[PDB]
RNA sequence: GUUUGACCUCAAAUCAGGUAGGAGUACCCGCUGAAUAUCAAUAAGCGGAGGAAAAGAAACCAACCGGGAUUGCCUUAGUAACGCGAGUGAAGCGGCAAAAGCUCAAAUUUGAAAUCUGGUACCUUCGGUGCCCGAGUUGUAAUUUGGAGAGGGCACUUUGGGGCCGUUCCUUGUCUAUGUUCCUUGGAACAGGACGUCAUAGAGGGUGAGAAUCCCGUGUGGCGAGGAGUGCGGUUCUUUGUAAAGUGCCUUCGAAGAGUCGAGUUGUUUGGAUGCAGCUCUAAGUGGGUGGUUCCAUCUAAAGCUAAAUAUUGGCGAGAGACCGAUAGCGAACAGUACAGUGAUGGAAAGAUGAAAAGAACUUUGAAAAGAGAGUGAAAAAGUACGUGAAAUUGUUGAAAGGAAGGGCAUUUGAUCAGACAUGGUGUUUUGUGCCCUCUGCUCCUUGUGGGUAGGGGAUCUCGCAU
RNA sequence: AUGGUGAA
RNA sequence: CGUGGAGGUCAGUGACGAAGCCUAGACCGUAAGGUCGGGUCGAACGGCCUCUAGUGCAGAUCUUGGUGGUAGUAGC
RNA sequence: AAACUUUCAACAACGGAUCUCUUGGUUCUCGCAUCGAUGAAGAACGCAGCGAAAUGCGAUACGUAAUGUGAAUUGCAGAAUUCCGUGAAUCAUCGAAUCUUUGAACGCACGCGCCCCUUGCCAGGGGGCAUGCCUGUUUGAGGUCAUU
């Protein structure tokens, strides 16, 4: 608050009272007056420095490098070593770009997604999922980042028919779109190697 | 997750309107579960305890104790069990204090208003 | 307010002890010249101590215990790796115990071994002090026929007289409860059985809820029918645990961290 | 010193006032058709833009009035004269496809 | 406890009087012991002039019905801002040549394909 | 401020009003077709398409008829007054065809209408009666 | 008429129907306004409104093959320009957001002041009707606001009001899934393991410690109840009256804001030389204003209304934070309260017991402080001075040492702490086993220098293990 | 410097 | 080297005890510091790659709060 | 030597420093316009059985009127309840009342008047009488014009 420690009335009393020279509160009787004031170095002062409004919060990226480095994230999940690097359990995935039949974008219910998920190789990672969520450490436990847990493994589709709904509720199970493929999503953390499950048709599309 | 903009998960706000809720909405906070075998009979999860209701310790010492109930402290959150009492070393007796979503209904009290919540509620009798 | 909550409560005190005060002051005088009426305010009003609020075979002694007919033999040894505090308690052991053998431990000879050793040397009992750190922390004896065992718990060990050469005399108390009497008849055939009263040597055993204090003293009598003792050095406390029943079969007993939430039964 | 943290709180806005207008406003396109103008300041003259509204004798060449023509969603201009045949039959190509294309139900 | 609104409805003004007559003497009685009742006599003495000022009050707006210019206290009381902030007829005057024009050509509907 | 902590400590409480979710639905409300037709799911550019429709006339700025068959199809879903029909037929009874003849006529025709007016009007009459 | 009437003017009534102050104030409008150029059309002061305010449809911008309400952003641009010094600093064009045009003065309704306020009685009451009263002629209605427009004639085209249900919006209630299963510990399991179920619901809170499945809640839909409105789809009664408009053609006419523009001068603002302001004078109608090489380009000022994109530290109601954490964060988490000042004003310190008070029953010493027993309690090393209890400082026990102490190099003495559940490895000799020998099988890939798993027969056996 | 306080 | 917070990872640590504090205990490093042995304590915290700053105290006749000699002295 | 000065291990006091948390503050984003003579904000006095602060209320006084919920409130006493019911809550909604004296503050002032009416010379009982200005009704006075 920019009124935060100007809410006082002191002033400096110059010198011949063998003092500190920094304002004190006039008056008397309350208890507060002789106090220091003003001060960053004063309790309840103004302190220095204050954090402003117009700081910089966005930081200005080019548009190509973007891609670029989006283009790497995407590149980088081919690698099954450097998916293992990363923490996701693909150590049991058939195969490595992970490709499902379009069918998978219809399911309407996660009791039948999981099911699948499971069937084709992602079960050690959503067993990873839900085991290591961990009460938030610091301050942060109640700022609303009160829990927090591993990411798990992403879906990438063509088109939607009920697949972002349905896989939504399970933890660590994120969805996007061929066109999005968010960085942010495919290398959490800056850290490339995230599992990746696409599909057939989406596998095209992406060409 | 919370789909909807007019809902806010803000711990401090949740907190702040559990413990300055009013004795009405106190009432639906008070809620138990009823037992699996009144479950099967009235089709009905829960309902609002109230005074003659009878309910079942689940949690707790006081676990496998079952009474009436005689009060519901709104105010406290607890509500009270015939029998369930404290000895002090005066000898005095002082109901113990339960959560009402420690306790099993065993037996409910029917009244008009009781039986239309039940039919509302999807239930049976 | 945490002033007001402070202020509040802080003069309700004062104003209670003073009333309190008062009517002590009061009551004791006006029993100062109604005696009677002392007395039943006295039975009226108990106090309510935790003691008062308790919540509620010759062969066996002869097959499970040693007898004067035959003194025991008791073999004494130290578990494997032990250290000067071992050795330390051992002496005061020996010190104490009637008929003792030290052997160094074999780190080997398994406790079949042991026993039919043992029983091949005619021994009556085994008694196997166990160390962690440089201190004392439990203490077992076994008999040999049939083999009753007790493991007891050291805590508390402690260093004034000097015992002279005479057995101390054997007092037991508070073994009302069928299980502490068994304990109580083990201690009654380990230590020695023949009291030699002259010379005034005393040995007590005394349980009060769980723990059982062994402390030794010199007793003399005065005209005023009353005796005074003095600490005759090491002070003792122990606590009975696992009560096998066998060599390391078919446990009875054994105590378990839950227990103790009751605050009662003082097993 | 302003901030504009509300950039994406305003594209919002507008966002929900377009489709606002667009619910109570369906049928129609939301906006009335311009004509096609050619800029001064030669830097800009090469460049051809969209009006405020077609003049009066664009109209009138159009086969509607005015009046009517604001009705049905035509921008109208009575300020900006006419001095280019090519514009002119421009602005009149668009409105001939604007009345060619648009459909208008009955007030019964 | 007490006396039931719902069946003062229908008592006449003289029996409303009396009994408030009656509920006034009683609390009276009662202020010189100084005792819940003291709370019940003096909650249906609110009640039963609440009564009577609703009964006076329907008699007047019944004697004041329809006829224009009704005493301010039975007017609105929603906010002196809207007193003014001309009604909906006013707002809604339009002169005769803007009808004609509306009339004459109003906004119509449309779609723009084919 | 005060007065908002004024009104948090008092007991009256909130008017509460949650709206922020109405703001995303928007209903349409300006005509059935669309309305049967319209999906709230896509959006306004979307739901135009799909019906076949243009929702900008202008180039829009930054990148980018079986339902129109309904709305066309739905464009194929004044007398005289009995005095004005009897100052017609006296003028008719008069003077039957003869317009030149009618527009003299000083003592019937108290308002000085055209020959066209009164042959258009004749006709209107004849048509609806005879 | 040595009178009686029309008005006009001026007063009054406890007349009937109405409105005005003031509060709040972040944003808006006007006036004033400091610490010759600079802080500055800022600070402070006064007056006037709303949810936005102002402005707003050119006497505009431009000199182009022209654009065409106002407003906000980027760009124009730190450029033109100025004070050429420190420094101030535009605007057109261009792209974007949103777009809506209108109302009077002006020329006769004169074949009908056709207009309107109020009173009275009704009805279908944010209003309508019959009658009366008064205003209006020194102009109330329709017809025209430069895009022209108006009186006529010729082929034509068109048309509104009130109720009902739905529709949409606001308020608001309700229905809508799954364990409290077993074992370990704990005072309490919401902690670990096993077995399970829902997920368009694993956002969040409470429940004796970290809970999807205990509850409240959340996702999606359904069912309701009370108000707004005609944004519109049906439903029902009405129109009407020689009524009002539009299209193309022919014909006859065809108004435009004066103490105002403008010049002079004096104060004021601008980086603009403009504008604002006291006062002498005071302009014309094919006229007037704004711009340049003979003038050519564009409008018609001296009246007013109008949603939108625009600001918002006040008000109400909501969703969030890479924010702060009781010496921080608003001065105030329990306060604009205590308190000081004759006064305007200044202005603090203070959060947490314990699951629950189960808040120490009772005995006992004290006029009184509180002690000692005793017990409650997971713990009283949690006893309302209560979540945890370090320094500076203070008292006791012990060790040491004695007009000083403090630190460094090396060591003696005193006290005291660590100091392997290490108990192995190798070759040989009995005996029992298997994954070991032999026979008979099953099962996974691919296909391979494999893996997994069974039923009969022995100690050729150290291939491993145990003795 | 702006706005107020009391004081002959 | 160390701290507040954030992205990622340890299917991390923890009522069979996380943080803090104490400790004439020990280990590691040239050091910022980390780690372990023992006591109180109770419920959250940490190993590592990055991002972020109201990030590190011996004094500023420094601010708040607390306590000593002066001193059981001057004095009442 | 004892006593006493000083270093340290333990014990016993201050204070809440470190650690954990909060119905808090601050900052960002979004919907709307909602004070007043039909009496605004603000100030004083009273009201709960027991009452410090806060909140609520106005002699109908921690409330009266109406609808929803259905069995309370709670620090203590006290109430009940027909609780299978037009019915309790210090509950929610809140459209109907009451709304003390001041305060734009409104009878005249810097104490203190008038209309009204009433149930019994005289009085209880009930509402009003402030200033600026707009429309209409009533009365009074004065300049022009008419007056065979």
């Amino acid at each position: 608050s920019e009124k935060a420690g100007h809410q006082t009335s002191a002033e400096s009393w110059g010198t011949g009272r063998a003092v500190a020279r920094i304002p004190r509160v006039g008056g008397g009787g309350t208890g507060r007056s002789g106090q220091g004031a003003f001060g960053n170095m004063c309790r309840g002062g103004r302190m220095f420095a204050p954090t402003k409004t117009w700081r910089k919060w966005n930081v200005k990226v080019n548009h190509n490098e973007k891609r670029y480095a989006t283009a790497s994230a995407i590149a980088a999940t081919a690698v099954a070593s450097l998916v293992l690097a990363r923490g996701h359990r693909v150590e049991k995935i058939p195969e490595i770009p992970l490709v499902v039949s379009t069918d998978l974008e219809s399911i309407q219910k996660t009791k039948e997604a999981v099911a699948a998920l499971k069937a084709v190789g992602a079960h050690s990672d959503l067993l990873k999922v839900l085991k290591s969520k961990k009460l938030r450490a610091g301050k942060g436990k109640y700022r609303n980042r009160r829990w927090t847990q591993r990411r798990g493994p992403l879906v990438v589709y063509a088109e939607d028919n009920g697949i972002v709904k349905a896989l939504r509720n399970v933890p660590g199970v994120e969805t996007a779109n061929v066109a999005s493929l968010n960085l942010l999503q495919l290398a959490p953390g800056a850290h490339l190697g995230r599992f990746v499950i696409w599909t057939e048709a989406a596998f095209t599309k992406l060409d | 997750a919370k789909q909807s903009l007019d809902v806010s998960s803000d711990r401090r706000k949740a907190r702040k309107a559990y413990f300055t809720a009013p004795s009405s909405q106190r009432r639906v906070l008070l809620s138990a579960p009823l037992s699996k075998e009144l479950r099967a009979q009235y089709g009905i999860k829960a309902l609002p305890i109230r005074r003659d209701d009878e309910v079942l310790v689940v949690r707790g010492s006081k676990k496998g104790q079952e009474g009436k109930i005689s009060s519901v402290y709104r105010l406290k959150f607890a509500v009270q069990v015939d029998k369930v009492t404290k000895e002090k070393v005066n000898g005095a007796s002082v109901p113990i204090n339960l959560h009402p979503s420690k306790l099993v209904i065993t037996k409910l009290h029917l009244d008009k208003d009781r039986k239309a919540l039940i039919q509302r509620k999807g239930g049976k009798l | 307010n945490k002033l007001k909550r402070q202020e509040i409560f802080a003069d309700i005190k004062h104003e209670k002890n003073k009333e309190r005060h008062t009517m002590r002051r009061k009551r004791a005088k006006e029993e100062r010249e109604n005696p009677e009426l002392r007395e039943q305010r006295l039975k009226e009003n108990v106090t309510q101590t935790i003691e008062n609020t308790r919540v509620y075979e010759d062969d066996l002694m002869r097959y499970f215990n040693s007898n004067s007919n035959e003194p025991p033999k008791i073999f004494l040894t130290t578990n494997v790796n032990a250290k000067k505090s071992a050795y330390e308690f051992a002496n005061i052991l020996i010190e104490i115990l009637p008929n003792v053998t030290f052997v160094k431990r074999k780190f080997g000879y398994k406790l079949k071994e042991i026993s039919d050793i043992c029983i091949k040397r005619n021994f009556t009992d085994i008694v196997i002090i166990n160390e962690d750190k440089k201190k004392v922390t439990g203490l077992t004896f076994i008999h040999l026929p049939e083999g009753p065992t007790f493991y007891f718990k050291l805590s508390s060990f402690v260093e004034h007289g000097r015992p002279t050469s005479h057995i101390p005399e054997l007092i037991l108390n508070n073994f009302q409860t069928r299980l502490g009497q068994t304990v109580g008849r083990l201690f009654q055939s380990i230590l020695p059985q023949n009291p030699d009263i002259e010379g005034r040597q005393v040995i007590t055993l005394h349980n009060q809820r769980d723990y059982i204090f062994f402390r030794r003293h010199r007793y003399v009598f005065k005209d005023n029918e009353r005796v005074g003792l003095q600490e005759l050095g090491p002070q003792f406390t122990l606590k009975l645990k696992r009560l096998q029943r066998g060599i390391k079969e078919e446990t009875e007993w054994e105590h378990k961290p839950e227990m103790d939430k009751e605050k009662k039964k003082f097993y | 010193v302003k901030v504009h943290f509300d950039q994406a709180g305003k594209k919002v806005s507008r966002r929900n006032a377009r489709a606002t207008r667009a619910a109570k406003i369906a049928p129609r396109p939301l906006d009335l058709l311009r004509p096609v103008v050619r800029a001064p300041t030669v830097k800009y003259n090469r460049k051809v833009r969209a009006g405020r509204g077609f003049t009066l004798a664009e109209v009138k060449a159009a086969g509607l009035t005015a009046a009517y023509a604001r009705t049905i969603g035509i921008a109208v201009d009575h300020r900006r004269q006419n001095r280019n045949q090519e514009i002119f039959d421009a602005n009149v190509q668009r409105l001939k496809e604007y009345q060619s294309k648009i459909i208008v139900f009955p007030r019964n | 406890a007490g006396v039931k609104a719902y069946e003062l409805r229908t008592k006449s003004k003289e029996q409303l009087a009396s009994q408030l007559v009656d509920l006034k003497k009683e609390l009276a009685e009662l202020k010189v012991q100084k005792l819940p009742k003291i709370k019940t006599v003096r909650k249906s003495i609110a009640c039963v002039l609440t009564v009577i000022n609703e009964q006076q009050r329907e008699a007047v707006r019944q004697l004041y019905k329809g006829k224009k210019y009704q005493p301010k206290d039975l007017r609105a009381k929603k906010t002196r801002a809207l007193r003014r902030a001309l009604t909906k007829f006013e707002a809604s005057q339009v002169t005769e040549k803007q009808r004609k024009k509306q009339i004459a050509f109003p906004q119509r509907k449309y779609a723009i394909k084919a | 401020s005060v007065r908002k902590r004024k009104m948090n400590r008092s007991s009256v409480g909130k008017a509460t009003r949650r709206n922020k979710d109405k703001q995303r639905k928007i209903n349409i409300q300006s005509n059935p077709i669309i309305a049967a037709n319209w999906d709230y799911s896509l959006t306004m550019a979307q739901n135009y398409k799909k019906l076949g429709l243009r929702a900008k006339l202008q180039t829009p700025a930054g990148g980018k008829e079986t339902e129109v068959v309904k709305k066309l199809e739905e464009l194929a879903s004044r007398s005289q007054s009995e005095r004005e029909e009897e100052w017609l037929e006296k003028l008719y009874k008069k003077h039957g065809d003869d317009y030149k003849k009618m527009f003299f006529d000083k003592k019937l025709n108290i308002y000085q209408q055209s020959e066209g007016d009164l042959k258009r009007r004749l006709l209107r009459w004849k048509k609806r009666n005879g």
